[PDB]
């Protein structure tokens, strides 16, 4: 209609070169080099304040609240790009459907009468991103959130799986966590948990017994299951317990023996 | 950073090197589907 | 398309400052994560002493 | 058609080679992702 | 040392999205002018018709 300016077009084998060059910004390197700072930026805040200082709650408030918006971007830019190769697809297979304008089909593209997709239009009309299925629950996450609790007193029980308000009712029950293995007295130099088991093992005499037996019950009570080698993975959780107490101690130590010559 | 560079500029040219490829298919595919019109035609003209 | 040329630029300028400006911060937390490093050298020294 | 033919064959042709080109690329930028991930290690090290 | 890296982060946190916006601005309006590039492609071809 008046100016010959139709819509849209069929993709053309020129066209379809730039659409296939055509692709969304790619931020995974960016967002796991972020991911890496964040939790290198967490390592070092735990042992970066003075074992003496107190008050590093809203610390550890804030860095959760920027890991979690964090994640939520990771989510939404995740959306992003599933649905840009959703929407090429839908356009590619829409143009692959109509017919090429040739003769007089490009007019009755310009008079209005015959539509083609575009992929402005496809997109506005994309639904917004949903932050669905996805879980914020990191490792690092938990570390964060339990860090105070463990700068409190190192042995504490936060999980709540099993009740929410406390291990059992409103009685936990749980005595304490030793980083002195009854097995081995030392502290634990490779802190390694099972997915199945849920407990943290020095692994020096831990590899010993599991030598000529394919798998061996958990030395440990309130559990019965056989395990692997293979099962145990890395628990940042004791090292940073372990790393806590000394710290404590060897400031305490200081401070004693600083104040009783001060006094003399 | 000149090895990145070159792996990122690389995975870039191969990602539109096998879109075009895919294109390629379909114009292959086309062309075929013109062919088989073509065919079709020589089949009139020679039954005629 | 001269339209699409400036388009084009104009987002491979902005595609660039960001990417510039995140390096840069990634560079400047890298940079304050060593000054820390630094002072906890310092400070472990101190406590040495 | 021969035209159209010997069209297609140059296109399949020059598809088939690039397909077996797309594949060898594949595992060399496997291949240089893991020479980047080292070189990036190697940085880590020469920077710490 | 510690409240200028928790700026920091929060300021990496503001980039974050921010970059998101960036992307999603690069990816729009370039859909528009690469459909102006097809109405081109196709201009010429039918013109020569």
């Amino acid at each position: 209609n008046d100016n010959p300016i139709p819509k849209s077009v069929p993709l053309h084998p020129k066209s379809g070169k730039y659409f296939h060059n055509l692709h969304a910004r790619d931020l995974s390197n960016i967002y796991q080099q972020c991911y890496k700072q964040i939790d290198e930026t967490i390592n070092q805040l735990v042992d970066s304040t003075s074992p003496s200082t107190i008050g590093i709650e809203e610390q550890v408030a804030d860095i959760t609240s920027t890991y979690k918006l964090l994640s939520t971007y990771e989510s939404e830019s995740n959306s992003f790009d599933e649905h840009i190769k959703d929407l090429k697809k839908n356009f590619k297979q829409s143009s692959d459907a109509c017919p090429q304008i040739d003769l007089s089909t490009w007019d009755k593209y310009r008079t209005g009468e015959l539509t083609a997709p575009k992929l402005s239009e496809l997109y506005l009309n994309m639904p917004t991103p949903e932050p669905a299925t996805m879980v914020n629950n990191t490792d690092t996450l938990k570390i964060l959130k339990v860090l105070p609790y463990i700068w409190n007193d190192p042995t504490c029980v936060i999980p709540d799986l099993q009740n929410p308000a406390d291990e059992d009712d409103l009685q936990i029950e749980g005595g304490k966590i030793e980083l002195t293995c009854p097995i081995t007295c030392k502290p634990y130099e490779a802190p390694l948990i099972s997915r199945k088991c849920n407990h943290v093992f020095d692994r020096d005499g831990i590899q010993n017994y599991l030598q000529g037996y394919t798998t061996r019950d958990c030395p440990q009570a309130a559990c019965s299951q056989v395990v692997s080698m293979r099962d145990f993975v890395r628990d940042p959780i004791m090292e940073l317990r372990c790393k806590i107490a000394k710290m404590k101690e060897s400031q305490e130590q200081d401070k004693r023996s600083s104040q009783a010559i001060d006094v003399l | 950073v000149e090895a990145q560079d070159e792996l990122q500029q690389l995975k870039e040219d191969i990602n539109s090197r096998q879109s075009k490829i895919q294109k390629y298919k379909d114009d292959t595919i086309y062309y075929e589907d013109k062919k088989k019109v073509y065919l079709e035609n020589i089949k009139k003209i020679e039954v005629n | 398309v001269e339209e699409l040329t400036e388009k084009c630029s104009l987002k491979t300028d902005e595609f660039l400052k960001a990417k510039e400006k995140i390096n840069e911060i990634f560079e400047k937390l890298n940079t304050i994560r060593d000054e820390v490093i630094k002072k906890k050298n310092q400070n472990e020294y101190y406590r040495g002493r | 058609v021969d035209e159209v033919t010997e069209k297609i064959r140059n296109r399949q042709e020059k598809i088939e080679r690039y397909t077996s080109d797309g594949t060898t690329i594949e595992a060399q930028i496997d291949a240089k992702v893991i020479y980047v991930n080292e070189k990036d290690s190697e940085h880590q090290n020469a920077r710490e | 040392l510690l409240l200028k890296q928790r700026h920091l982060l929060s300021k990496m946190a503001s980039s974050m999205k921010s970059l998101k916006n960036c992307q999603k601005e690069l990816i729009s309006t370039q859909i528009l002018q690469f459909e102006a590039q097809n109405m081109d492609v196709s201009m010429n071809d039918v013109i020569g018709f």
